RNA sequence: UAUGCCAGCUGGUGGAUUGCUCGGCUCAGGCGCUGAUGAAGGACGUGCCAAGCUGCGAUAAGCUGUGGGGAGCCGCACGGAGGCGAAGAACCACAGAUUUCCGAAUGAGAAUCUCUAACAAUUGCUUCGCGCAAUGAGGAACCCCGAGAACU
RNA sequence: GCGCUCUAAUUGGAUGGAAGCAGGGGCGAGAGCUCCUGUGGACCGAUUAGUGACGAAAAUCCUGGCCAUAGUAGCAGCGAUAGUCGGGUGAGAACCCCGACGGCCUAAUGGAUAAGGGUUCCUCAGCACUGCUGAUCAGCUGAGGGUUAGCCGGUCCUAAGUCUCACCGCAACUCGACUGAGACGAAAUGGGAAACAGGUUAAUAUUCCUGUGCCAUCAUGCAGUGAAAGUUGACGCCCUGGGG
RNA sequence: UAGGGAAACGUGAUUCAACCUGGGGCCCAUGAAAAGACGAGCAUGAUGUCCGUACCGAGAACCGACACAGGUGUCCAUGGC
């Protein structure tokens, strides 16, 4: 399938916000967040559009 | 701090022009060492260029350019 | 996780623990059942034979469905749970350890104590998928007691 | 306003092109043409720009591969900065 | 041919999409109009009445 | 005396219970419109490192002025490196600057991008020239004018 | 008449250890009241008058947790029956890699792609999670990197048809047929200006590099002032010859 | 006296996909349109921006809750016996 420029930014942003939380913020927040409550990935999940 | 507004406002039209380049241009480098796993950096500044270009640009502003 | 149910002496006895273990938590049972009152060393003697397949561990609760074995004695089914001993070897492993970095002889120390202990969910991670079916989680405890 | 040139984007690869082809890679703004970007670098660097790639980054940025007349040097610009 | 399982199969056909209007996967690619916000169909947002209780 | 029954003891599993409350629910007083000066909403950005949330908008967790406040500070978020503040910072109040794209969306088209100057469209006045203006869309419910069921 | 929540008045207890919980003693026909020990570590009553989302064994009741079932079924059945011996790496090897031997797939199990997916690609580090067993492997986990075009596509054109504006209808509209104008409507697979050869990376390649070539537009100069008639784009089904 | 190959770096033939060009037959069926191209020369120079481009394309990268025995379009239809 054919994407346009605009579609090819969304799915960058998406595989962005599809990364780890910065092991400092751990340390910085006394552990308190861990997860990635918006983990997707490409099989097991599916992005809108 | 390293820089000031009653300072950036004893310049002419001109001169914030001039300063204004300037930083821009300090902070592109700044950009490109980090970009280059740069290390030799003290954070604290590549954020002050940026308010400092803020208040260059406010100025210019107010006093009509 | 579990706590020492039993109480020892430091000054003859010494203590060991697993944790968290995926294996089979009924074959524990019988594994601790079946080596508990040997020595420490008897039980690796007895384990490593069990992983080879010449020596039988006793199956009394959880046999339904099991072959009779020749060598149980007043009993008839039984297996080989090499998985569950390989573990239970550690635990020896680390039990005989503690022991001489303590003046004691680990190799004849007595099995005073062990028992097996299902704990359950391994809990997921900050970076790490879920749990598949619902492997059993196995906790073991065993106190090492001179003769 | 807006920045042409946002950095130049620094890698294996980018630096194969300029020790190889006598080419600057940059991460560049996506509004910007390749005539503009060729414009921008030739001013910000002082050389001569001969030809502009330009590629729409899985990143949200814009990747533009701009190769250095003859007689200016890649690796002797990058240097500096 | 099952209406089922064996009919799901030949599913690769896009419909609904991002709204450019209300950020919705609700835009209707083929018929220009989103079934959410009603971007396309109205110049008035999409909303009703029957969206919540009566008396709410 | 195996397999085993009943009750207890020690440990576990489980998360009830008791205690606690940064959230709710309800009542009450006050107050109450926004938008072409492009709103509300959305997309995408923005941090030294930054995924989420909040903020902000290419001047991007912010810039300016006045007043308050005060030795501390760099949101949630307690890391690491670094920085800012007696040139009075942080923080609060009012006022101003900036304020990307889509969006009533208005030059034209388009799943948030693109193509070569624009109040598109409908109107009022009219220098009959988009020259000066109006409308459009939003809002918790309340309000006013029309259309108007069925279960029961 | 017993018990629960909170309000009030009157009156008490508690870090010299409240509530709750576990085990145990006494009272009451009983609802229940009370005490002792352990745990716990901060709240808790009594009497009177009130308050009410006030009492459960049940509803194929709801939600959560758990046991037996059971170390049982499945991990065999498909015209694709697939491995074996050595060796490499490794804490660990039936299944990760090398060689040999033996096989499997032939319109596909090969090659190129549309849709669709969306980073799944390459590299490095990992194995708690995922993989019907295992794993040193991986589409898994984490971090990095990667997609380069005048001549491949889109873009332009029009198809069935669609929308917009005007007009008209309707109580009215985000509704509705006609007419008029405008726009939209084809990425493998409609029409269409123009690219080939070799080389190159861990990952791109008619895109990068080397070589050669072609198309359009415009500017300049020369020619020509012919210029729009026409041809082409541009076409069904069946049989067949010739060139190649 | 491009390129490529370790080397040779062939020549003729038959049958001939692609491609090219014809003749015949059928219709109570008649088998798009428009942009564009040609018509209408040459030389030198300049410009040619914008979007897509990774990978899978399937008994594990798509739809089917799944690494699902299902479903899913095109071209390779000329490799040998
Ligand atoms: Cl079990
Ligand atoms: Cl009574
Ligand atoms: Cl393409
Ligand atoms: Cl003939
Ligand atoms: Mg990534
Ligand atoms: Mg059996
Ligand atoms: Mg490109
Ligand atoms: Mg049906
Ligand atoms: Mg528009
Ligand atoms: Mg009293
Ligand atoms: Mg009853
Ligand atoms: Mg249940
Ligand atoms: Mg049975
Ligand atoms: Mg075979
Ligand atoms: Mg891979
Ligand atoms: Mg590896
Ligand atoms: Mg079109
Ligand atoms: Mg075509
Ligand atoms: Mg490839
Ligand atoms: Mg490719
Ligand atoms: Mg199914
Ligand atoms: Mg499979
Ligand atoms: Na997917
Ligand atoms: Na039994
Ligand atoms: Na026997
Ligand atoms: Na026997
Ligand atoms: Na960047
Ligand atoms: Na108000
Ligand atoms: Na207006
Ligand atoms: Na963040
Ligand atoms: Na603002
Ligand atoms: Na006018
Ligand atoms: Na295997």
């Amino acid at each position: 399938g054919k994407k346009s420029k605009a579609t090819k930014k969304r799915l960058a942003k998406l595989d962005n916000q599809n990364s780890r939380v910065p092991a400092w913020v751990m340390l910085k927040t006394d552990r308190e967040v861990q997860r990635n409550h918006k983990r997707r990935h490409w099989r097991r999940n599916d992005t809108d559009e | 701090t390293v820089l000031h507004v009653q300072e950036i406002r004893d310049m002419t039209p001109a001169e914030r022009e001039a300063e204004l380049d300037d930083l821009k241009t300090e902070l592109l480098n700044a950009r490109a060492v980090q970009a280059a796993g740069g290390a030799p950096e003290n954070p604290g500044r590549i954020k002050e260029l940026r308010k400092a270009i803020a208040r260059i640009k406010t100025i210019q502003g107010e006093e009509g350019d | 996780g579990i706590s020492y149910s039993v109480e020892a002496d430091p000054d003859t006895t010494a203590k060991a623990m697993l944790r968290e273990r995926q294996m089979s938590f009924k074959h524990s049972k019988a594994i601790a059942r079946e080596i508990k009152g040997k020595t420490a060393g008897e039980a690796v003697d007895y384990l490593e034979a069990v992983i080879e397949g010449d020596q039988p561990v006793p199956f009394k609760q959880h046999n339904s469905g099991v072959g009779h074995k020749s060598k149980v004695d007043g009993w008839d089914a039984g297996r080989y749970p090499e998985k569950a001993s390989k573990a239970f070897l550690d635990l020896l492993e680390n039990a005989v350890g503690n022991a001489d970095h303590q003046g004691f002889d680990g190799e004849a120390m007595t099995i005073k104590h062990v028992a097996a202990h299902k704990v359950g969910e391994r809990k997921p991670r900050a970076m790490g998928r879920a749990s598949a079916w619902n492997s059993p989680q196995v906790d073991v405890e065993l106190i090492l007691e001179e003769p | 306003s807006w920045d042409v040139i946002k950095h130049p984007h620094v890698t294996e690869k980018a630096m194969n092109d300029m020790d190889f082809q006598n080419k600057l890679q940059f991460a560049v703004d996506d509004r910007a043409s390749k005539g503009e970007v060729a414009d921008a670098v030739e001013e910000q660097y002082d050389v001569t720009v001969e030809q502009v790639n330009t590629q729409n980054t899985m990143d949200g940025e814009k990747k533009a591969v701009v190769r250095l007349s003859e007689d200016d040097d890649a690796q002797e610009v990058a240097s500096r900065i | 041919t099952g209406a089922g399982t064996p009919s799901q199969g030949k599913k690769n056909t896009t419909t609904h999409t991002k709204c450019r209007r209300c950020g919705e996967k609700s835009y209707h690619t083929k018929k220009k109009v989103c079934s959410s916000c009603g971007f396309g169909k109205s110049a008035k947002r999409r909303d009703y009445e029957w969206q919540s209780k009566a008396g709410e």
